[PDB]
């Protein structure tokens, strides 16, 4: 092939990933900081573990309605 | 194929790229190795940045919550699914994905595509094995990391209720599955694990040993005094000296192996049974077929109260452990207890 | 001159043809753990009860007080004495002697001695026979543990007490109340010694493996495959470069190791240097430094504590800590 | 092919991991999972 | 030298004497790979009812199928 | 009591004094080295 | 491109890359 | 083949395995007597 | 009673260990 | 022995709370039906709240061997309780077979414990045969060329 | 031909004397006849209207594939590559199936089925953790109060 | 008759049971 | 008839034939 | 139990140790 | 007695046929 010490030697290389890396670097800093990590993996914000109604851990304690009782048990 | 006419078909084309020697080789076992354990290993990494065990667990178990890389874990699913399979399709994430990382599929994800991966990466090691035409005996060896895998994994978890007493995949969630074991098992006391660790203990001997034997018994074959230059790998001859090996350790520890054959297979073999022998008393452990008392021990303390030996101590122990552990490791369970029930010493 | 009575002694413990080589360090090992032998042996076997926590309250450990093998023990030193010497000599009777745990500060200090005599010794037949010198490196990191299971970790807690029993069952308490007490499983040099076996158990299995896989044809499927080898032969009996080559194209080219003398070195090395670290955290954490303390680290906006999997370890390691030493403690903080 | 040197890329590349460390570890103590 | 003659044994030698006979090709391999496949959908299927995975009409998967 | 204490004593010193003038007694010229 | 070595690598590292900037993110996540 | 069997092979254990054979048998019985006996 | 298996049990593995060593087959260098 | 119902000085039924399959031991709870511990069996008889002599338990049996009587000591209270803690009561001979006290298998579970254990060791003799099979010409060793 | 036997006939209660069926709650059990279930029910696992449909479905599958292979030779491929020339690979199949089928009969024990019943076997540790016979108990107890 | 009160009088003995387990998002 | 949890099976094979379609498109893009 | 263990025992090293001195003491005769 | 006899007669069948199976496996391999 070629060498991995011949490629990260060359220019083209850095020109290249100089801007593709820190864009991947931005991608994940704006996926959490916008709150999309949140909204696509369901992970509680830190004000929204407990609500009104239950001041306690969630217990799904159900199988075949378990997807109705998680939208319950979630934050809205 | 035996001088035959032997025409070409698409297998043969498929078969000439996927063992064309590369930098990453494929093979046939690479089209089930790659894509699972690709899967498997950032489906880890996924959960454990992003996705919470709150909902399955009551715990903050992503970087995301604020863990650590020791206190995050891909979490198993709530008891009550018991044993399902948590398709994302399935009954009750219902394709639903957000719903499907919240209810605890990822940890069935993970842990299938592992297991997949595994599978792949042993009939990796035959087909490299059988395309550069050596024994497989890597692949025989790995079997054990697999038997671990499995009876660890997958038979302890269906022996038991669900899911859920399976090892969650992280650092602190492994130690919660060790000390659970010691509490609920007395895993310590069991033989087969006794096995396991003097296999695994043994093995690590045995590296640390070999490799300062052969490190310390090795021929000049050089003038500089830095040794490692004095090897090429194409050289025909011995590099270190087996019979100067023989003789230190007959003289220091009363035997030494005289066969370099019979002491590779020694090393291999050590850690291999010992792991074996460890799922075996797992699988014990998923019908709750425990080495967990002494039973004449138990009637000598019962009418005796004199009668302590270290074996009571850790019977009393693990009723700590079992009594201060269950309510907030087992919340199907619903255990209010009161602190007065809680087995305790004096003032401590 | 080999008449005088020294040199003819002398001869004798630097000889290179005993079955078993004494030398000037085995003067000292061959004693020191034939009296730990023989007390162990006997303590194991016939001991009385030991009142190890000092409270008056006696363990059997031995099997003539009716233990078996897995739970028979040298029960350890009684709290009372704490870290003063105590010989035989200085108890009043034999009996006083078996009551606060004599034999085993005797099998300890024995022990240890003829365990650094024991490294010393292979260094001294290394030495004798035009060796290199580093077995004995090697084998220090077992001799480190050993000391910070028996002595160091009796030393920063203030009691033989403290020490590993002598047995199985109560090595298992001695890792139960370990972990009670320092949380050792969340300390990162205990990691790197669960490291260093899990990787020692897979780079023998795979040193192994690799070897046996490249193993010559030399011998009929009617024979074992070791009749292959013969005891001095010059020639390799393995093809380094066939093992080399099927472990780049299983897992990477250039990540592989091409000089067997480097790979007997990473062999050597890493379970070595990972039980250094974990031998010195169980000392460290004889000083109570401890593992990590993540308990409560996570809490919401209200100030909520959000449990997570440490926190299920500390209710693990709450109920171990509430119950071990039932009656020893009069006062809740758990200092001595 | 050689431009820059291999070791001033290992140089910076070494310096930006210890960095990311290091922001790690201060993370540790400030935010989400720091007890306070 | 031959081997021992047996009225049973010359009743059974039609059945043991075409060892190594192949047909050229890949004969019934695409035909055998789609049984296995229908066979790992069976095997799917079923383990989906027992695991609770896949809910039918008249399969209560429980005791009370006893009933 | 004390008879087994100097017993123990005259015990250790003989084998301690044994290694101490073992290694005096020329022990970097017993290896079979050139040199 | 569009190699074995470079999807291998690229596999791996540009989701590494992602998920780097997504924890430094959340290392500054002040509750 | 012929009336002799042709696969006869002789069965071999030098002293080295018998020694690793008594030392796993006698191992074995130590440590599985305690919970043998209960 | 179980004392003396016990005991007996390791007295006969000290023993063959006692064989292994000084009774060892020989190591052949031919 | 007949089925034990539990009842406080207030005359609230108390159920004791099961023991769960993982538990060796269990500490005796009797919990009211809205889901409080109402009762107990305290390890520390001193500043307890719940223990049997506080809250005035009795049991009454119905339908066994002891159907229509009424238990109201504590100390015998206690040992029905910690009995109701494995399900249904019942009365033991243990003489005639010298019965430890101790909990054994059934058939079934020594079944599945044996097969799943030569499962797995088949599992191994698969692959060994397998690898046989596939690498029968280097059994003995390599090629050397 | 065995298995078709077997399920026709003597599961059946045609020729043989069938199998033993069950209440749900192992009291009134007895060896009894059965007939098959060809719907989806007779995939139920608890179903033992089951045993007799897939024995005589794989009977008869087994009939006709054992037919095809007494026919049918194997291709070059196929064989060289499966080593259909030695016992040996054979033997690893051979293996693989059986500690499958070990595999597949600890799960039906564990976890019962219509071929495990609880009046031989006694019951699974799942009836207690679901409050299998404490549910039924209390029903016929809330039923005639 | 009254499944409310069977179920709430299985749970306190075991909450594990099935009739808790089934139908329970209504509650 | 067809159940949810059934038509999900269903699509579930279908969806596992087009992956396989997909690797091998892959394996023959090259 | 005392004495059922103990025949188990005792079978467990004999049975075993037959077959190994069986084996090896035809070994050493044959060389 | 039901189990002492049974050791007993355990013993006396297992110990002189493993002698015997010795060396009558070590005579038979010297033919
Ligand atoms: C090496 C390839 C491979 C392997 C063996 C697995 C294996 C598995 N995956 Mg999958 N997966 C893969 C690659 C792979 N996957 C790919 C490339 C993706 C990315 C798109 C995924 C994404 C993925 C998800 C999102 C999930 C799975 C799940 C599963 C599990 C159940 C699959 C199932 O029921 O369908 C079986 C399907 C078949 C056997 C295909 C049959 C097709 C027939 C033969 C053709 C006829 C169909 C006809 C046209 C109609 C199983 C462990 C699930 C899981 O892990 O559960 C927790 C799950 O939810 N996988
Ligand atoms: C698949 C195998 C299998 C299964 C599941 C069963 C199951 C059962 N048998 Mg059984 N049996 C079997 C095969 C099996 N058996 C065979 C092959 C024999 C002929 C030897 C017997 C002879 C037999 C007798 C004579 C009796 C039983 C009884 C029992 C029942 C009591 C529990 C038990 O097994 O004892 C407990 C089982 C164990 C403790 C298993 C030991 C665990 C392993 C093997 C130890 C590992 C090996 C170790 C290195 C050995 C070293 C020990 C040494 C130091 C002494 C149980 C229902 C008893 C009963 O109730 O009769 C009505 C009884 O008395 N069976
Ligand atoms: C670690 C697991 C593993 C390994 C590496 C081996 C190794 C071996 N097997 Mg295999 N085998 C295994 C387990 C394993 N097997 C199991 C569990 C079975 C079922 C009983 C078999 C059945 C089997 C047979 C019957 C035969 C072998 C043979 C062989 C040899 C040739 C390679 C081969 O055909 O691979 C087998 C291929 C695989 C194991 C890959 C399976 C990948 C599947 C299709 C993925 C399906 C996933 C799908 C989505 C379903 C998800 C389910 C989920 C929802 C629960 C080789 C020595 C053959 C041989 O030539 O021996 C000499 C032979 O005759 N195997
Ligand atoms: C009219 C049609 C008919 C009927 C009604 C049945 C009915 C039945 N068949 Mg079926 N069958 C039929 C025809 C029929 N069959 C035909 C034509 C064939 C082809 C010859 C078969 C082949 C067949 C197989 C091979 C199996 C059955 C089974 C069953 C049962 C399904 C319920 C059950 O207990 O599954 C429970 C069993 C399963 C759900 C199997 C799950 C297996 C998984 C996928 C893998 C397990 C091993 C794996 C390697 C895991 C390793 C361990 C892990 C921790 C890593 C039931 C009695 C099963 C049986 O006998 O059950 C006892 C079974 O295994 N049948
Ligand atoms: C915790 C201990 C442990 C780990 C991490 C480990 C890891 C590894 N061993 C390998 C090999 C081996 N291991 C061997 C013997 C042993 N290995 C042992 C113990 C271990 N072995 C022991 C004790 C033995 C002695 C019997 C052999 C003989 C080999 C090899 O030949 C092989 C090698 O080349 O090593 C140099 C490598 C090949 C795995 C791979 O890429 O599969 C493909 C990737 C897969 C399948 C993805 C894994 C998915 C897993 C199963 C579930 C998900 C886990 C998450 C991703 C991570 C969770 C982490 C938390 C738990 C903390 C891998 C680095
Ligand atoms: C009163 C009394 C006596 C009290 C004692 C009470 C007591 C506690 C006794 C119990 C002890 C007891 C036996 C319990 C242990 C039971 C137990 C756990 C058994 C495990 C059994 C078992 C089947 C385990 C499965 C795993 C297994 C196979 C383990 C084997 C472990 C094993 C033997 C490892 C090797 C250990 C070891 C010391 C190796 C050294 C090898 C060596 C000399 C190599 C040196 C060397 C290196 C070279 O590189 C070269 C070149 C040469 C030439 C060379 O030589
Ligand atoms: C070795 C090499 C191969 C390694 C790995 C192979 C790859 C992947 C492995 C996939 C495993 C999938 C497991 C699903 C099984 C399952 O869901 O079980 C759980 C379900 C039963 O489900 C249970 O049923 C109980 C009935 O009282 C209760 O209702 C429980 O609540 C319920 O969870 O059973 C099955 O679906 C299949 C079981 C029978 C097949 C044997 C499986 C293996 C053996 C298990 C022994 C257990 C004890
Ligand atoms: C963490 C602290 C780690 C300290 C370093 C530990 C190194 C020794 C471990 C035990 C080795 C056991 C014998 C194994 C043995 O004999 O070693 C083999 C090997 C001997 O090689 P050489 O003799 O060529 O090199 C050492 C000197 O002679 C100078 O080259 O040792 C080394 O490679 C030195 C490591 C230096 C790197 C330091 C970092
Ligand atoms: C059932 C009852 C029977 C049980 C049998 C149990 C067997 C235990 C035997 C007791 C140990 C006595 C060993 C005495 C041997 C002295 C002769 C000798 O060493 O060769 C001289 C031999 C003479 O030189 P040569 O010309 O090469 O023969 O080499 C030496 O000079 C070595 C001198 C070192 C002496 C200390 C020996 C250390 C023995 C360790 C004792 C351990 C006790 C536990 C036993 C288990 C391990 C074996
Ligand atoms: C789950 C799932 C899936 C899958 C996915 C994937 C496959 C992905 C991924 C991914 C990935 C693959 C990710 C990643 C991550 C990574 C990371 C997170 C990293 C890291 C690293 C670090 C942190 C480092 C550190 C360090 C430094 C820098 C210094 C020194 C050394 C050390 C190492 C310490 C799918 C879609 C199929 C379906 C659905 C579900
Ligand atoms: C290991 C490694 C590496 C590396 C890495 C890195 C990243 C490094 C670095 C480093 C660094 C980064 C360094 C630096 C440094 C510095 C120094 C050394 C300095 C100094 C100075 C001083 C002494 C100071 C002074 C002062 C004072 C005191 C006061 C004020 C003023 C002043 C500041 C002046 C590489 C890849 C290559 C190779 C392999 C591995
Ligand atoms: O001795 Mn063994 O454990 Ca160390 O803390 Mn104090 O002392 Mn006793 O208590 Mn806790
Ligand atoms: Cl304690
Ligand atoms: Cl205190
Ligand atoms: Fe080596
Ligand atoms: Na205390």
């Amino acid at each position: 092939e070629r060498p991995f010490s011949d490629i990260l030697t060359s220019i083209r290389y850095w020109v290249i990933h100089s801007i593709t890396v820190p864009s991947l670097f931005i991608a994940g800093w704006l996926f959490v900081s916008t709150g999309l990590a949140y909204d696509v993996f369901g992970s509680p914000r830190p004000n929204e573990y407990f609500t009104e109604d239950r001041q306690d851990a969630p217990l799904i304690t159900d199988r075949f309605n378990a997807l109705e009782q998680v939208k319950k048990l979630s934050a809205q | 194929i035996g001088t035959y006419q032997e025409k070409r078909t698409w297998f043969d084309d498929a078969d000439d790229w996927l063992r064309q020697d590369r930098f990453v080789f494929v093979g046939w076992s690479g089209l089930l190795l790659l894509p699972c354990a690709y899967f498997a290993v950032g489906g880890w990494l996924t959960g454990c940045t992003f996705v919470t065990s709150w909902y399955t667990h009551g715990l903050a178990s992503s970087y995301i919550e604020g863990c650590n890389f020791l206190t995050a874990a891909v979490s198993t699913p709530a008891n009550s699914l018991g044993h399902s399979l948590l398709f994302v399709w399935g009954p009750e994430a219902q394709g639903d994905l957000t719903r499907w990382f919240q209810l605890g599929g990822l940890w069935a994800f993970v842990a299938l595509h592992g297991a997949f991966g595994l599978i792949g990466f042993m009939l990796r090691q035959f087909e490299i094995a059988r395309s550069v035409n050596l024994r497989p005996y890597n692949a025989i060896a790995f079997s054990a990391p697999i038997a671990v895998f499995v009876s660890v994994f997958l038979i302890y978890p269906l022996g038991q209720s669900g899911w859920f007493f399976a090892p969650s995949f992280g650092v602190a969630s492994i130690f919660r599955f060790i000390l659970f074991f010691q509490g609920f098992h007395n895993w310590t006391l069991n033989p087969f694990h006794m096995m396991g660790v003097a296999g695994v203990l043994g093995a690590a001997l045995l590296c640390a040993i070999h490799g300062a034997t052969v490190e310390n018994t090795l021929f000049e074959d050089g003038d500089g005094a830095n040794t490692f230059r004095a090897f090429n790998p194409t050289q025909a001859e011995e590099t270190y000296s087996m019979v100067t090996a023989n003789r230190f350790w007959s003289q220091i520890f009363g035997v030494a192996f005289s066969n370099k054959r019979w002491l590779h297979f020694f090393m291999l073999f050590v850690p291999v049974t010992g792991l074996w022998m460890s799922a075996l008393g797992v699988v014990g452990l998923a019908l709750n077929l425990r080495a967990y008392d002494f039973v004449s021990q138990e009637i000598r303390a019962a009418e005796d109260p004199e009668f302590e030996t270290f074996y009571t101590k850790n019977i009393l122990l693990n009723e700590g452990i079992r009594a201060w552990m269950a309510a907030q490791d087992q919340p199907h369970e619903k255990l209010t207890l009161p602190e007065e029930v809680l087995p305790r010493g004096n003032a401590l | 001159e080999n008449t005088s009575l020294w040199a003819r002694f002398c001869e004798w413990i630097t000889s290179t043809e005993n079955r078993l080589y004494i030398g000037w360090f085995g003067v000292i090992m061959i004693p020191t753990l034939l009296t730990a032998i023989s007390v162990y042996i006997i303590a194991f076997i016939a001991a009385p009860p030991v009142d190890i926590d000092g409270i008056r309250e006696p363990v059997s450990g031995s099997l003539l007080y009716g233990n078996n093998i897995i739970t028979g023990a040298v029960v350890p030193t009684s709290n009372a004495i704490g870290l003063h010497f105590y010989p035989i000599w200085e108890a009043a009777s034999l009996d006083e002697w078996l009551y606060n745990g004599g034999p085993y500060q005797l099998v300890v200090c024995h022990f240890f001695l003829g365990v650094c005599c024991y490294m010393g010794r292979e260094w001294e037949l290394s030495y004798r026979l035009g060796m290199r010198p580093w077995i004995a490196v090697a084998y220090s990191a077992p001799v480190a543990a050993a000391t910070a299971v028996f002595i160091i970790y009796p030393i920063g807690q203030g009691s033989f007490s403290d020490g590993m029993p002598l047995g199985i069952s109560g090595t298992f308490n001695f890792m139960i109340v370990f972990q009670a007490e320092h949380n050792i499983l969340m300390h990162p040099f205990h990691m790197f010694g669960v490291a260093g076996v899990f990787g020692g158990s897979l780079f023998s299995a795979m040193h192994g493996s690799l070897v046996t896989s490249s193993l010559i044809r030399e011998t009929t499927e009617n024979e074992s495959a070791n009749a292959g080898y013969k005891f001095g032969q010059e020639e390799e009996t393995y093809n380094i470069v066939a093992a080399h080559g099927y472990f780049g194209r299983l897992i990477f080219q250039y990540a592989s190791f091409n000089n067997s003398r480097s790979l007997h070195f990473f062999l050597a090395v890493w379970p070595v240097v990972c039980i250094w670290l974990t031998a010195l955290g169980i000392s460290t954490m004889a000083f109570n430094l401890n593992g990590f303390n993540f308990n409560q680290s996570v809490v919401d906006s209200n100030g909520r504590v959000l449990n997570t999997w440490a926190d299920i370890i500390n209710r693990a390691n709450l109920g171990m800590e509430v119950m071990h030493e039932r009656n020893a403690h009069n006062f809740p903080l758990d200092l001595a | 092919i050689g431009r820059i040197p291999l070791w001033l890329v290992g140089t910076v590349v070494g310096l930006l991991a210890i960095g990311l460390l290091a922001i790690f570890f201060y993370g540790s103590y400030v935010g989400l999972g720091s007890s306070l | 030298e031959p081997g021992i003659v047996t009225p049973l044994g010359t009743l059974l030698r039609p059945l043991n004497s075409e060892a190594g006979k192949v047909l050229p090709g890949w004969g019934t391999t695409v035909l055998m790979a789609v049984a296995i496949l229908l066979f790992a959908v069976f095997l799917l299927i079923i383990l989906e009812i027992y695991n609770s995975s896949l809910i039918l009409d008249g399969v209560t998967n429980s005791w009370e199928s006893l009933a | 009591m004390l008879t087994l204490k100097i017993f123990v004593y005259t015990v250790v010193t003989f084998f301690v004094g044994l290694f101490i003038f073992g290694f005096l007694s020329n022990d970097p010229s017993r290896n079979p080295g050139k040199g | 491109i569009f190699t074995v070595r470079w999807l291998a690598i690229h596999a791996i590292a540009v989701p590494t890359i992602f998920f780097l900037g997504a924890i430094t993110a959340m290392q500054f996540i002040q509750r | 083949m012929a009336r002799p069997n042709p696969n006869k092979q002789v069965v071999e254990l030098n002293r080295s395995s018998l020694y690793w054979g008594l030392l796993l048998i006698f191992v074995l019985a130590v440590l599985f007597s305690s919970y043998i006996f209960n | 009673m179980e004392a003396l298996v016990y005991t007996f049990l390791l007295i006969g593995t000290l023993g063959i260990i006692f064989f292994s060593i000084f009774f060892r087959e020989p190591p052949r260098i031919a | 022995l007949g089925h034990a119902s539990f009842k406080d000085q207030e005359g609230r039924e108390l159920f004791v709370r099961r023991m769960p399959t993982f538990f060796e031991t269990f500490p005796v709870v009797l919990i009211d039906k809205d889901g409080v511990v109402r009762a107990d069996v305290p390890f520390r008889k001193a500043e307890s709240k719940y223990s049997i002599e506080q809250v005035g338990v009795s049991v009454t049996f119905y339908g066994g061997e002891l159907n229509g009587l009424t238990f109201t000591d504590p100390s015998t209270v206690k040992k029905y309780a910690r009995k109701a803690q494995l399900g249904e009561i019942f009365e033991f001979d243990r003489s005639t077979l010298q019965s430890d006290g101790v909990f054994r298998s059934s058939p079934r579970g020594w079944f599945t414990f044996g097969h799943l254990s030569f499962a797995l060791l088949f599992f191994f003799g698969h692959i060994w045969h397998g690898s046989r099979t596939i690498f029968r010409d280097v059994f003995a060793g390599i090629d050397e060329d | 031909l065995l298995c078709f036997g077997f399920g026709a006939f003597h599961v059946t209660g045609v020729f043989g004397p069938g199998i033993w069926v069950s209440d749900p709650y192992g009291l009134t059990g007895s060896v009894q006849p059965v007939a098959p279930s060809w719907g989806a029910e007779g995939f139920d696992p608890y179903n033992p209207g089951g045993v007799p449909a897939h024995h005589i479905a794989a009977g008869i599958l087994g009939v006709l594939a054992g037919l095809f292979h007494l026919c049918v030779r194997p291709s070059i491929r196929l064989y060289f590559g499966l080593s259909m020339g030695s016992i040996e690979s054979v033997l690893s199949s051979s293996i693989a199936a059986v500690f499958w089928a070990a595999f597949v009969v600890a799960g039906t024990m564990w976890y019962g089925s219509a071929a495990t019943p609880i009046e031989l076997f006694g019951p699974t540790r799942y009836q207690w953790d679901q409050g299998f016979f404490q549910q039924e108990i209390q029903k016929r107890v809330a039923q005639s109060t | 008759q009254r499944v409310r009160t069977v179920l709430d009088m299985d749970d306190p003995a075991k909450e594990e049971t099935v009739k808790e387990l089934r139908k329970d998002i209504n509650n | 008839s067809v159940t949810p949890s059934l038509k999900n099976f269903l699509l579930s094979l279908v969806a596992g034939a087009v992956v396989l379609a997909a690797i091998a498109g892959a394996v023959t893009a090259v | 139990v005392n004495i059922l263990g103990l025949t188990a025992t005792a079978l467990f090293i004999i049975i075993p140790t037959s077959f190994l001195l069986i084996l090896y003491v035809k070994t050493a005769a044959s060389e």
